[PDB]
């Protein structure tokens, strides 16, 4: 039997941009019982420096490991790793108020959002198809003939139903839903299922009025910059803000290349070969050479998918 | 960037209030331009700006995660019909059963069989 659900592991603080996880991994595959990399996202006032975590096997020891990287650099900078270990709090407790009837109600109908959107966003499974969701909907119901009839504070029941929403949030899409937090990189770091919230002990007091209302609109307002989409600028915005049109700056591309030695002879730098007008360089540069017409349209969109994004990063 | 305060300051002959307001407005996008301009440049072939951005690894890291993701769901998948958590709730009380989950999941993940979870019985 394997204890693969254990994992030591080193950690690096300060790693560079420029510095890319093909390069990380080549550092550490030659080790023996070598895993996985997991890079963090980069914060903009330490100059985009990212953190790294270098997951390795729990039978080969990490300390002599550790040593054997102190002081090794990379690129252009120093790693100086560090022994990462293991979690301590696993199982967090959050408010007692969370087990009631009223409120798990709510939750059932927050998770099922959480998962008709993360479902249609990450592209699984337009109604969604998804099972928990068509047979969780056919439970949560009262069953009686009260038509033969007329002719003649926990709920565990809505509880057991959340729990199979809120597992599949966290397991599935690495959502903590009494946290109100995602892990994104979670299936790469070490621990691929850490820390986990949970309801609480006992509510002392009697469940007051308002204050089921006021958790569910503190709680809410927590969950809605969980579903939040990509703020993309206004058409004028992206456009003033310097959106390159496609078609347009690949005809910069064809001309500039298309150069003039003389009268009627025209050369190109994309092959080293001449022609006798302009029009015949054209129909060189797009029949011969068709890689270099698609070359410029992906970087053309690559800086107008940075445009378009209006939550970009920056310098403070 | 110089503010407001600092922009009307310097031009002490045209001073009107309809055309002050219009040229800081138009300053502060023309250096907002520059700001993008040079970030690009920047940060242009450094992987996680790259992988964000442009095309290629846009659909790369979309591959990549649909892949890992759906290898995720079969493991909760697993987790219902082998009935990990058939009787568990979320509660403090029933927390030794969570982690045992949890450690349970992580080697379905990995990929491991149910001889590799003996272990934590």
């Amino acid at each position: 039997p394997r204890p693969l659900h254990k994992t030591c592991s080193l950690f690096m603080r300060n790693i560079a941009p420029n510095i890319s996880r093909a390069e990380i991994i080549s550092l550490c595959k030659r080790y023996p019982g070598f895993m996985r990399v997991a890079l963090s996202e980069p914060q903009p006032e330490r100059r985009f420096f990212r953190r790294g975590w270098v997951t390795f096997d729990r039978s080969v020891n990490i300390k002599e490991i550790c040593w054997n990287l102190q002081n090794i650099r990379l690129r252009e900078c120093e790693l100086s790793p560090g022994v990462n270990r293991d979690l301590t709090r696993r199982v967090r407790n959050i408010n007692g108020i969370t087990q009631h009837k009223q409120i798990v109600r709510n939750d059932i109908k927050l998770a099922a959002k959480l998962i008709h959107t993360l479902d249609d966003r990450t592209q699984l499974w337009l109604p969604s198809q998804n099972p928990i969701l068509k047979n969780i909907t056919d439970y949560l119901i009262e069953e009686v003939s009260a038509e033969e009839e007329e002719l003649l504070e926990r709920d565990e029941k809505l509880i057991k139903v959340l729990d199979k929403l809120l597992l599949y949030l966290r397991i599935v899409h690495s959502l903590d839903y009494y946290n109100t937090c995602e892990y994104p990189n979670e299936d790469e770091m070490p621990n691929r299922c850490g820390i986990i919230h949970v309801r609480g002990p006992m509510p002392p007091n009697r469940i007051s009025h308002g204050e089921v209302l006021e958790w569910q609109k503190t709680f809410e307002e927590k969950l809605t910059p969980l579903l939040s989409v990509r703020e993309s600028l206004s058409e004028e915005e992206a456009q003033k803000m310097g959106r390159k049109d496609p078609e347009q700056e690949v005809e910069k591309f064809v001309t500039s290349n298309t150069q003039e030695l003389g009268k009627d002879k025209w050369l190109c730098p994309l092959s080293g070969k001449k022609f006798k007008g302009p029009e015949f360089v054209r129909k060189h540069i797009f029949n011969k050479h068709a890689e270099k017409i698609e070359e410029v349209k992906k970087e053309v969109a690559f800086f107008n998918n940075f445009l378009t994004d209006a939550k970009r990063p920056a310098l403070p | 960037m110089k503010t407001f305060k600092e922009f009307l300051l310097s031009l002490d002959d045209s001073v009107d209030e309809t055309e002050a307001v219009k040229r800081y407005n138009d300053y502060k996008l023309d250096f907002r331009r520059q700001q993008m301009q040079d970030f690009f440049l920047a940060h242009k072939d450094e992987e996680w700006f790259r992988s964000k951005y442009h095309p290629d690894e846009v659909g790369k890291r979309r591959q990549e995660a649909r892949g890992a993701l759906q290898n995720r769901l079969r493991v909760f998948l697993s987790l219902m019909e082998t009935g990990w958590f058939d009787n568990l709730l979320l509660d403090i009380d029933k927390a030794d059963a969570i982690v045992k989950m949890l450690d349970a999941a992580v080697i379905k993940m990995e990929g491991g069989t149910e001889n590799d979870l003996r272990i934590l019985e």
